[PDB]
């Protein structure tokens, strides 16, 4: 909580970087700090189709390390700046801390039967397919079925840098802001 | 303190004091670095002090380490985007060290600049502290009217007839349930005022001897009605204990026993003990209206929000009444034809005048009586007068307020339909796009990337 | 004199006249040196105003060689640290000669910066000056109700027992004392009306002929408590003549001398022409429930403040009684049978119906006497309902801001625990550097020289 | 929507917990062009 700690010094955000999102940061909760209830006014504000609340419960706790109840603005900084300007080896695990939703590290299909029922939940009921029930299960049947090889952290790790494809979509950001 | 820094050399000049009578320890002064003003510009109006100034407060915005965030480089100035006649009470905190509240302006947005400069609410002066929770109230009291979830079937019908019983004016059936309710309500108290006239001799005999055989069948009748309502509402509380310990089940309570009190009494002897007292309780189902008309709420809410008044009221009249009822009787004792016959028999004389009644069956026939008895009537009056206003000044605020809050309901009813009317604008605006602003683009590029992560596409 | 300084070649100019009637002294003219605009810059907001223009009150701290010290001379301006918006009101004063409050702002800051600047509040123009002196006498109440001394045994047990005597709220003994006095005034009473009504033969003998041998030593129990009690209070009060002369000791005096005045006349001789006067006299250990109800203390504080009302009161009740009673004397004269056989026999029916009582055992029986009555009836209600509200006005004032006042004492021992939290914390912050800011290094620089010039050490 | 436009970088990073979970289709990012302070004057008081 300096200015110049969370500078380039493992921080990917740049002096005039980090004075720009503070400003909007405080913008929002002029206390320096936002809470879950507040973290959600904002992301469903990207994605008025359905509600956003639901996903970002399970991305507030991955924001919010050690479980203490508000993420300050010294650690939503680097967790911005690992998911945007990161390298690969920091998005994945910041990826897969956000599936585990338990405190232990491991997928078992009904975690993150969740997670991805979030992201279809966040479209509303608005799209042509007229989506489905069963529609959730079948996007992580098919995700199991490229890296679940028996029934883990070096599994993900390895299986996203096989595909080249998703590799280029984790950096889609970096360029850009 | 940090507070008076100024002062550090006189502190340091009183220290001198202390060599003479001291063992000097060579005590190892800081030898401190060695003050130019800063300027504060909040959006366009800039703000110039010492920087000493702000830094005498090391626990806020603007003195702190956190300044350094709307530091703008090239023109050597801090810029906050913030009110610029609200910072003036920010920078007056700084010299002083008390708040000042400004009486013109909103609470809410007062508070947004407090918590965003590291100010508390509780560092403000003295001053003006008193008017400032007076206001805060109010903003509070609006949040929580605005609030109080009047939100009105995934369940049993337990909630969805529930709804109804709370609220009569919605649905068919609820308002056919009220209007029944209410008239069959009148209907008994009315038929219970026709079997206490007389109707028609070997006497003037009244309609309860001769008639009253029907009249039977219609007081079971309500009081069956009122069971059986009575128990629709308990198999559509939640709250059924507390349901029944809220004041409206107490009343209606008390408006079913007497019927099945008297025929508890009747079935094995009878008396005529308890049957005035169950024909005088029988009329208690006229309190059952307070549901049928707000009026009646609202005085119940009136009375026990004043009620140490009430209580007051009491104790100042059965004061006055003891006192002018002792100075009465032992004032028009001798006469020839007195009624003053004791204290007790004096209180009914002393509540007739002081509420300038007067009946005329006991008056003073002494010179020294009617000098009291006139003063008994003044303070009387002024024994009454006194918490009149304040009963009929709390009526009317809550009548107001509940008259109020129903355009505060109103005002959030329409602030949803516009917050609806954005997203279903943002969302059409998405879609005009793909058919075919510097924000827009980006954002629609998220929405584009939610819509391939799925292999789905929104549609109109 | 120095205001009107612009004029002064008016002033020359008229000089003028008196030369031709003038004998030549050459009166020697002074020949002065010769006006450039200068800026005063209150934190931020530049102030630009001729130096002429300030210099015309030489006796403030604008126009004055004591604004050198803040003068600040590389940017060639007076830069000030107060209030933008309160400084506006001092520069108009230089111009005009008058100062303007402004409604919007806090009386507590305004005066500081008058006393800044060195203006009085004498000095303020007659279009605002009403409103000034009465947000001052707010203010001003506001620290009379905040130090008002309500705190509250290294001495003897008279001050530990006369705070349980002041205040029966607090600890164990008071609350008991409180109790159970309340319950023998109560009683004490009750058992009076008790005796007052008759009980029961030859005759309806009373409860005070065949009974009042027990209600004789209840009655000498309860003078014999009332008097301990006051001794107790006596013997605990550092103003006991004071004391003596305030009201609630007048009032006890008063309901404990009946008892002995009682006993010393029946003692030698009995007569009955003291003996109702002193029962009468009895009754008044009702008002001894002041000390117990805080509303009896407001009462008599509200009939004081507006004591003047009433004496206006008085008189116009005593003018309408005297007028209407002549009136209908002297139209109800001649009657058959008429009781209205004099003023002052007809003072009882205008009291009765002024005060829209009633009784109907004295009317008037004529046209002329009619009218009359019913104008005595109308002018009687207009004359109560002049003093009424202004009673009732006061009183719910006096008891808003009795109810108001605790609030202010919650403030302030809230206030004072920051206070207390700010000590310690400043103290625990020295610590902290010991075990391991930019005026923290000097100041705990200061502790350390107290620390070794008594070769003592602060330890937590 | 556009009243929180400063927290596009943080909505930008939560789109990345989708990728793992998706099928790349190279969703095309628009490459914006890149922000100084501009003065509103009403009748002489500057604001910026």
């Amino acid at each position: 909580p300096e200015g110049l700690e969370q500078l380039e010094a493992q921080t990917n955000f740049t002096k005039r970087e980090l004075q720009v999102l503070y400003r909007g940061f405080k913008n929002e909760c002029p206390s320096g700090v936002v809470n879950e209830d507040t973290f959600k006014q904002i992301y469903a504000q990207f994605f008025p189709h359905g509600d956003a609340s639901t996903y970002a419960h399970y991305l507030f706790n991955a924001f919010d390390t050690t479980q203490t109840g508000s993420v300050k603005f010294e650690d939503f900084v680097t967790a911005l700046s690992i998911l945007l300007r990161g390298t690969v080896h920091e998005k994945l695990r910041w990826t897969f801390n956000l599936y585990d939703i338990n405190k232990d590290g491991y997928i078992n299909k009904e975690e993150m039967m969740d997670i991805v029922k979030a992201i279809y939940d966040m479209m509303g009921k608005y799209t042509y397919p007229v989506l489905k029930e069963d529609t959730p299960r079948q996007h992580v049947d098919v995700f199991f079925q490229k890296m679940d090889k028996n029934k883990t952290l070096d599994e993900f790790l390895e299986s996203c840098q096989e595909d080249d494809n998703i590799m280029r979509s984790l950096q889609l950001f970096q360029n850009v802001m | 303190a940090a507070g008076v820094a100024a002062w550090l050399p006189f502190a340091r000049a009183a220290a001198i004091g202390w060599m003479p009578v001291a063992s000097g320890p060579m005590p190892a002064p800081p030898r401190q670095e060695r003050d130019a003003l800063i300027v504060l510009n909040v959006s366009g109006t800039r703000f110039q002090t010492w920087q000493d100034t702000l830094e005498r407060y090391p626990d806020t915005l603007l003195g702190s380490s956190e300044r350094d965030f709307f530091y703008h480089p090239e023109t050597q100035q801090y810029f906050f985007d913030r009110d610029p006649d609200i910072f003036r009470h920010i920078l007056n905190f700084y010299r002083t060290g008390k708040l000042h509240y400004p009486r013109h302006e909103c609470i809410s947005a007062y508070d947004e600049e407090l918590a965003f400069f590291g100010l508390i609410p509780e560092i403000i002066g003295d001053c003006c502290y008193e008017e400032y929770k007076d206001r805060r109230r109010e903003n509070a009291e609006r949040l929580q009217d605005d609030a109080d979830t009047d939100t009105a079937p995934t369940m049993t019908a337990r909630q969805r007839v529930w709804r109804a019983f709370e609220n009569p004016h919605t649905s068919t059936m609820a308002l056919v349930f009220y209007y029944v309710t209410g008239f069959f309500i009148a209907v008994s108290v009315i038929a219970n005022v026709v079997e206490t006239v007389p109707c028609g001799h070997i006497k003037e005999l009244p309609c309860g001897e001769r008639y009253a055989v029907a009249f039977f069948c219609l007081d079971t009748a309500c009081v069956m009605i009122f069971t059986v309502e009575y128990l629709l509402r308990l198999a559509a509380a939640p709250s059924r204990y507390r349901f029944v310990r809220s004041v409206m089940s107490i009343i209606d309570v008390v408006a079913i026993l007497p019927y099945y009190i008297g025929l508890v009494m009747t079935d094995n002897e009878d008396v005529s003990g308890a049957f005035v007292t169950l024909r005088v309780f029988r009329v208690f189902r006229i309190f059952k209206f307070s549901r049928h008309s707000q009026g009646l709420r609202i005085l119940g809410y009136t009375l026990k929000s004043c009620a140490s008044e009430l209580g007051f009221l009491l104790f100042s009249l059965t004061m006055a009444i003891i006192i002018f009822a002792t100075v009465m009787f032992y004032a028009e004792k001798g006469s020839s034809a007195s009624k003053f016959t004791s204290i007790p028999a004096a209180f009914w004389y002393t509540i007739v005048t002081m509420t300038t009644l007067g009946y005329g069956d006991m008056v003073p026939k002494t010179i020294a009586g009617k000098i009291f008895g006139s003063i008994c009537s003044l303070s009387g009056v002024l024994v009454i007068a006194l918490p009149v206003p304040v009963i009929v000044s709390n009526f009317s605020r809550i009548y107001h307020q509940n008259q109020r809050a129903d355009k505060r309901r109103a005002q959030k009813k329409a602030r949803l339909a516009r917050i609806r009317a954005a997203k279903s604008g943002s969302a059409n605006a998405y879609m005009q796009s793909k058919r075919s602003s510097s924000f827009e683009t980006q954002h629609h590029h998220l929405l584009h990337c939610l819509e391939k992560t799925t292999n789905h596409e929104f549609v109109d």
